[PDB]
């Protein structure tokens, strides 16, 4: 917007975080759903 | 200090009972006086065996904190105190930088010197075993009275005496003895017992029968002795601290991982130093030079390599201890991989260690039987009613019996109270005929001649089995040509008939053959008695020829040997397809090794000896060429009388060698000679005879079931189940984590270069640094670790078994070809990725590529809080570095990223992935969980504090994918290269 | 030699002057790319200088400035800085209608030159006087320090309003178009002096938009001149001068987000 243009200086690294965390998680178990595959 | 025990010994069983005792200043019936006894003691010293001089475990663990790496990082973590030092006096400095990192640093050193020193284990209680052979009392006459002493507590010089079951407690001149008989296993590793006398019946001490040593047991009668030597002095209290003092050395293995430091601790402290100076140069201060350094340490030292090789070889370990493998030396694990010549023992290794029946002549026929454990052959004949004569005979005219509560085990291996053939005939007619005890009880023994010295045979008399006779039978056994000179007919498939001089000529080439065979020949006969002649209460004299001994009718012969372990003979190409020399060192006399080395393969058909070519063309073995002569025989007796460099040449001149009658020191000898060569040398054993050729050997291998705890002492590595395929297993094992390891290490290095070039940019560019010191260490610490571990996984990517032996000279685990390609060419495009990602995240945010040349000065300077950037606008301290250290962390998962193409390249060495495929799950493992571990060092709350580690935004975590591609790519287009051509260009410069 | 022979020691060279070659062309390449996507008058992020940090003339040892009055070239460190910012604010430097222009003696409110785009030629920025920065060789004794606001293009400061309590309760309080700074250190041995544009403690709006360098260079922006006349001597004094507003924050890493962090001593 005009004056009004503050979400140009923002940025939600919450979400990111939140999501960064949630994939982390999921290649964490991916992984020993693979290697789980005989031991 | 050892030359003297490598020596054959002197003794004096030469002299007469008499003799000896002026010699030891002693008495043939009363003894030593208690007074005399005590004064010797403090004299001689006590008959014990003290062990060597051993390095305390201190001292050991400190000597790994010194090895190339660890001196470097020792160097980084003191110069981080060092710069910590000068800041905590000139500026007040409220960080923790230096300190901390010093304090990491420290550790890294500390828990990768247990790394090292778990890898450099020796586990070695020889002179213990030893020391258990020793009783721990003996029977001593002193002042004509007999009385159980202390053993230690005996001297050279009192009589001594033992009987059936008990240890010798010392070297002993034998002066008295009634039916005693030893086994000098210990000596031989033949355990069949030996007479001993008091009569001299060899000029070689270690054959009379009128020496007894300290270290074997009397098994049988009972003898009295004067001691010559104690402790120390005795003959295997030599060998003892032959074995036990033998100097251990380094690993093929070990030798490779020294050299690799070499190289990497050089280049090290050449771009160490190299770029400290060109600081200087520049103008930079030595507060900031020294901050570099470190740096530079960090970067060109992989932290967690040592560590990776430790764990690949803990694996590999693993995967052998599930074959029954056990290794007691986490080394031992690869150097069966560089072997290139075997020292094997005969009896017990090669061999079941088991008088088993080969063969039997009946029918005019020669009939083989099967003598592997598990019984893997087939029948030999059945039908024939010759046959169940034959096994009535061994069956019958037999003593022997199987021990109470077998009934469990498997025949062959059971226990049995008898001499070797006797047990050998039971275990045979028990396994092709059922129950002997059931023949033995259908045919009642009512009278019988044992075996005896001058008759040279054994008979007995039953009633038979048969109800319609129900009379006595006659059956014996002995030695072949007393057995015919007692025969009228001969049982020829079924029905008897004349011995005519055909059939005698038959018998005596069916001997010969036999006996050539290196098997132990007896004949079999019976006689049905007649009728009229022998009522059902006729009794029979033993003692004084009361029924015919001759016009007998011969039924058969038998032969028998201690045969071949099942898998030896296969398992004996195998090695020698690998290009492995396989030699045999045996206590066994000459007829036997030489049978047996046929029988496994160590001599191949057609191969002669000298004295082979000599008897076949009839001439004299002076007048046939030795070098024709591809096989040899040496009998222990010539190998004394012939100095090194001659035993040298018998090694070089022949392909297939028999070192036969060797002592324990000769063992060790042939191994040293082999070494002396420069080859790779297992030994494989079984008997304390065994211990010093196991200790010098590069790797020793022990039986597990069969082996003597001596042995299971000086070996590196166990057969838990005897299974002499494991040594194949083993080799294969050994070469495939040699290659591995190589992987790994690429693997490791390769990511050095994007840790050594962002330092160096940033003096000769005046750039913001592109990556810390700390993000180094989550790299190589952290992420690179169950990728780099992976390697260890990987299949053979050809038949490694059909090449040669590596030449430890030439063929090194680290090699020029290797850094090429890591630090070269790999490395640098990883370098280059990580740099990408470093100018896309601070041109994002403002500072674009060209004016961030020479701005470190400003940008580094904590008073300005206003840089400028491309665009105009202006940055606080925090700020900017907060982007600086979200730099560090693009960079970081950046390498990961390109790691993840170099995992997939380091899998092969010259197949293509299309070929070898991706059935490694502990690699794809490594490849989930380390991007795991980045993922959650960058996202985790916290994680900016303690390592610095900032948010990425998803598209950076892209920036190095078309270089990741890029070098999948550029290495599967060079292997193919490799691949099409195997000329050489790339593979000489290349082909790690 | 060392390696090989000399026709491998040169099929070795002509293999990584090619290899080098091709990397630094590809590098170049993805450099080439990156720019192609970039704006030239505008940062593709700027959420990283977000709250505008306020830096100061005198150049801080440690966020400090310790001097003698009682002495020449005690301060004459000090000076070498404030006169660097001040040279710029020259009136021969700000010549003409063009690329300057005559704004309002008063704070006004913000101007738009239209967007961030080149279809007009340099936007023209409001001229100021370094004469509107009264009382200030400079301060010899009691420093006359000189405020600033970190640039932002496109940011638009945005005063506090007046709907309940202040700091500077309600005096002079010019709400609608006045970026206020209160400096402070309790501890009150001072005598807080502010000078600028109009007379007001603050940052006049009519200076904001920044369009950047591109777009906007010779640009000047405001200037906030503070005056520490304390009757108070041979001590350390922390003084803390803060800027409040919509789009001001601070933090407590980042001790220059948005304020001050002077440490004043005129040990004479
Ligand atoms: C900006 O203004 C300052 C004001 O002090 C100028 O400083 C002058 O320097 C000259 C020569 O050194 C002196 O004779 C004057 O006394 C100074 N003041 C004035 C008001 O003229 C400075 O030269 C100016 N800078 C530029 C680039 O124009
Ligand atoms: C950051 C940049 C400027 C550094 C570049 C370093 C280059 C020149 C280095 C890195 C790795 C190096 C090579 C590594 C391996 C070999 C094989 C060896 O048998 C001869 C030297 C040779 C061929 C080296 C020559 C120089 C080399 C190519
Ligand atoms: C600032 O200078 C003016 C003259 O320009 C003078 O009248 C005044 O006293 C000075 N103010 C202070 C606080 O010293
Ligand atoms: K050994
Ligand atoms: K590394
Ligand atoms: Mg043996
Ligand atoms: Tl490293």
């Amino acid at each position: 917007e005009g004056p009004d243009n503050d979400e140009r200086f923002t940025y939600d690294y919450y979400r990111l975080r939140v999501v960064g965390l949630i994939v982390a998680a999921v290649l964490c178990v991916i992984g020993i759903i693979i290697l789980l595959a005989g031991k | 200090l050892d030359e003297l025990k490598k020596e054959v010994s002197m003794d004096d069983h030469k002299l007469s009972l008499d003799e000896l005792h002026n010699k030891y200043g002693t008495d043939l019936t009363r003894g030593l006086t208690n007074a005399r006894a005590k004064e010797i003691l403090a004299r001689d010293g006590p008959n014990s065996l003290t062990p060597p001089p051993t390095t305390p475990e201190w001292i050991k663990f400190c000597r790994q904190l010194f090895g190339g790496f660890s001196i470097l990082l020792w160097i980084g973590a003191i110069l981080c105190f060092l710069a910590y030092g000068i800041q905590a006096a000139t500026e007040d400095e409220p960080a923790n930088d230096n300190l901390y990192l010093g304090v990491v640093l420290s550790t890294v050193v500390i828990v990768t010197g247990c790394f090292s020193y778990y890898q450099e284990a020796k586990s070695s209680r020889i002179m213990d075993s030893f020391k258990n052979m020793v009783p721990q009392q003996a029977l001593v006459i002193r002042d004509g009275e007999k009385s159980t002493i202390n053993a230690e507590f005996v001297v050279a010089g009192d009589l001594v005496e033992v009987k059936g079951g008990d240890r010798i407690p010392a070297d002993l001149r034998i002066i008295s003895a009634h039916g005693c008989k030893v086994d000098n296993s210990s000596l031989t590793g033949e355990s069949e017992p030996q007479t001993r006398s008091p009569e001299f019946s060899s000029e070689n001490p270690l054959e009379t029968r009128n020496i007894a040593f300290f270290s074997t047991n009397c098994v049988e009668g009972t003898a009295r002795g004067v001691v010559v030597y104690t402790g120390d002095r005795t003959v295997m209290g030599r060998i003892a601290t032959l074995a036990s003092g033998l100097e251990v050395g380094r690993t093929p293995i070990a030798i490779e991982i020294e050299h690799f430091i070499h190289i990497i601790t050089g280049v090290a402290v050449f771009l160490g130093v190299s770029f400290f100076i060109l600081s200087l140069i520049l103008g930079y201060s030595w507060l900031e030079a020294v901050i570099f350094l470190i740096g530079i340490i960090v970067a060109n030292v992989p932290e967690g390599l040592l560590a990776t090789v430790t764990v690949c070889l803990t694996l590999t370990a693993k995967r052998m201890a599930r074959k029954n493998c056990l290794v007691k030396n986490l080394e031992a694990v690869e150097t069966l991989g560089s072997t290139s010549t075997i020292c094997s023992d005969k009896t017990g290794t090669l061999t079941q260690n088991r008088m088993t029946v080969a063969h039997m002549w009946f029918d005019n026929q020669i009939h083989e039987a099967d003598t592997t454990e598990n019984q893997s052959g087939a029948a030999f004949d059945k039908t024939s009613a010759t046959w169940s004569a034959l096994s009535r005979i061994a069956a019958l005219c037999n003593r022997a019996v199987f021990q109470a509560g077998q009934d469990n085990v498997p025949i062959l291996k059971r226990s049995v109270a008898g001499d070797a053939s006797e047990s050998a005939l039971l275990k045979c007619i028990e396994l092709c005929c059922g129950s002997v005890q059931g023949m033995r009880d259908r045919n009642p023994k009512i009278v019988e001649i044992p075996f005896n010295s001058t008759n040279k045979y054994q008979l007995s008399i039953h009633e038979n089995e048969k109800s319609s006779e129900s009379r006595y039978l006659l059956v014996m056994k002995g030695a072949p040509e007393r057995i015919l000179d007692r025969c009228s007919t001969i049982l020829l498939n079924g029905a008897e008939e004349p011995l005519k001089e055909d059939m005698k000529e038959a018998f005596q080439n069916a001997y010969l053959e036999l006996g050539g065979l290196g098997e132990r020949v007896l004949g079999f006969c019976h006689f049905a008695l007649p009728e009229d002649k022998y009522n059902e209460g006729y009794p029979f004299d033993a003692d004084e020829p009361n029924f015919p001994t001759t016009d007998l009718c011969f039924v058969g012969l038998m032969a028998m040997i201690d045969p071949p372990r099942a898998a030896v003979p296969d398992a004996v190409g195998k090695c020698r397809s690998a290009g492995i020399k396989v030699i045999m060192v045996t206590g066994d006399h000459p007829i036997t090794a030489k049978a047996i080395a046929k029988g496994v393969g160590i001599i191949s058909e057609g191969n002669e000896t000298i004295e082979d070519i000599a008897a076949r063309l009839n001439i004299p073995i002076g007048q046939v060429n030795p070098r024709d002569a591809k096989a040899c025989v040496v009998h222990g007796s010539d190998l004394k009388d012939l100095s090194t460099e001659v035993l040298d040449d018998i090694l070089h001149y022949h392909t297939e060698i028999v070192f036969a009658r060797t002592s324990p020191q000769q063992k060790l000898i042939i191994v040293e000679g082999c070494q002396r060569q420069g080859a790779i040398v297992a030994v494989t054993g079984d008997g304390v005879n065994d211990s010093p050729a196991l200790k010098k050997a590069d790797i020793g291998v022990a039986m597990g079931i069969s082996g003597s705890d001596v042995s299971k002492q000086a070996a590196d590595m166990i057969l838990l189940d005897d299974n002499f395929a494991s040594i194949v297993t083993g080799v294969e094992e050994g070469r495939l984590i040699f290659d591995n390891l190589k992987k790994s290490i690429a693997y490791t290095l390769t990511s050095n270069i994007p840790e050594i070039t962002p330092f160096l940019v940033f003096i000769i560019g005046n750039v913001p640094l592109p990556l810390g010191t700390v993000t180094i260490l989550c790299i190589d610490l952290g992420t690179d670790m169950v990728p780099a571990i992976s390697l260890a996984y990987e299949q053979a990517e050809s038949d490694i078994m059909k090449r040669q032996p590596r030449n430890p000279k030439t063929d090194k685990l680290v090699n020029e070809r290797l850094i090429s390609m890591a630090y070269g060419q790999i490395g640098m495009i990883q370098a280059l990725g990580g740099f990408f990602s470093y100018f896309v995240i601070l041109a994002e945010n403002g500072f674009l590529p060209m004016d961030l040349i020479g701005k470190r000065v400003r940008w580094d300077d904590r008073w300005i809080s206003d840089v400028e950037d491309s665009f105009g606008q202006q940055w606080t301290y925090e700020q900017r570095k907060i982007v600086e250290f979200t730099c560090h962390t693009s960079f970081f998962i950046s390498i990961v990223v390109v790691q993840w193409a170099d995992l997939i390249i380091c899998k092969t060495r010259r197949n293509s992935i299309f070929q070898q495929g991706m059935k490694n799950k502990i690699l794809i493992f490594g490849l989930f969980e380390e991007t795991a571990l980045a993922a959650f060092l960058s996202y985790c709350p916290g994680t900016d504090v303690a390592l610095r580690m900032y948010p990425l935004k998803p598209s950076w975590w892209f920036c190095a994918f078309p270089y990741s591609l890029i070098i999948f790519l550029y290495d599967e287009m060079r292997r193919f290269i490799i691949r099409r051509s195997p000329g050489g260009w790339v593979e000489q410069e290349t082909y790690y | 030699f060392l390696g090989r022979t000399g026709s491998s020691w040169f099929k070795i060279f002509l293999f990584y002057l090619i290899f080098y070659g091709c990397l630094a062309g590809i590098f170049i390449g993805t450099i080439q790319v990156l720019l192609l996507t970039l704006s030239d008058f505008e940062p593709k992020y700027q959420d990283r200088v977000a709250p505008p940090g306020l830096s100061h003339a005198p150049y801080a040892i440690k966020t400090e400035i310790s001097f003698s009055i009682s002495n020449p070239k005690s301060y004459e460190s000090f000076v070498k800085s404030m006169h660097k910012l001040m040279d710029l604010y020259n009136e021969s430097s700000q010549a003409g209608n063009s690329p300057f222009e005559d704004c309002s003696d008063t704070p006004a409110d913000y101007i738009k030159r239209g967007d961030l785009d080149d279809s007009q030629g340099q936007k023209k920025a409001c001229r100021f006087s370094r004469m509107w920065l009264k009382n200030c060789g400079y301060a010899e004794g009691k420093p006359c320090v000189v405020a600033k606001l970190n640039r932002i293009i496109g940011f638009y400061p945005k005063p506090l309003k007046n709907t309940t309590d202040l700091p500077e309760e309600l005096q002079a309080n010019y709400n609608q178009y006045v970026l206020p700074l209160r400096c402070a250190a309790r501890e009150k041995i001072g005598s807080i002096e502010y000078f600028g544009l109009g007379g007001y403690a603050g940052f006049p709006l009519q200076y904001y938009p920044y369009y950047g360098k591109r777009l906007q260079k010779k640009y000047l922006q405001p200037l906030l001149a503070i005056q520490f006349t304390n009757l108070t001597q041979n001590m350390e004094l922390r003084i803390e001068c803060k800027v409040y507003g919509e789009n001001i924050d601070y933090s407590e890493k980042d001790r220059f987000r948005g304020r001050f962090e002077v440490k004043i001593e005129v040990k004479s």
